[PDB]
């Protein structure tokens, strides 16, 4: 379903583990207030 | 234990007695190389 890979940040340590992965759950939330159409399966399916 | 700390702290990290000052910490000598801190912290228990 998904495969990604994601560096870190600057640093000094190259065996440090890090939080670049983290990305993979990136998304905005300053405007959440009323559900999207785009996440409804039925609306995507009526616009195929 | 003065001469004997500083020698072995200046030659673990490469460097002549008078570039590595005293007054400075291990952590912050060795930047960010924790490989390195781990090194040392293991030299200092070995030695004394
Ligand atoms: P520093 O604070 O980076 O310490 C050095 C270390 C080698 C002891 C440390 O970075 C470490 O535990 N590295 C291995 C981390 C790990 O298991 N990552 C997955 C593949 S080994």
């Amino acid at each position: 379903a998904m495969a990604a890979t994601a560096t870190d940040k600057i640093g000094r340590s190259v065996p440090a583990p890090g939080k670049g992965i983290l990305t993979t759950a990136r998304e905005h939330h300053s405007s959440v207030k009323y559900a999207s159409p785009n996440l409804n399966m039925k609306y995507r399916k009526r616009q195929l | 234990a003065s001469l004997l700390l500083h020698v072995l702290v200046a030659h673990k990290l490469k460097k002549s007695l008078d570039s590595i000052p005293m007054s400075k910490t291990i952590k912050d000598l060795v930047g960010g190389k924790s490989t390195v801190q781990n090194e040392i912290l293991g030299d200092l228990g070995k030695e004394f």
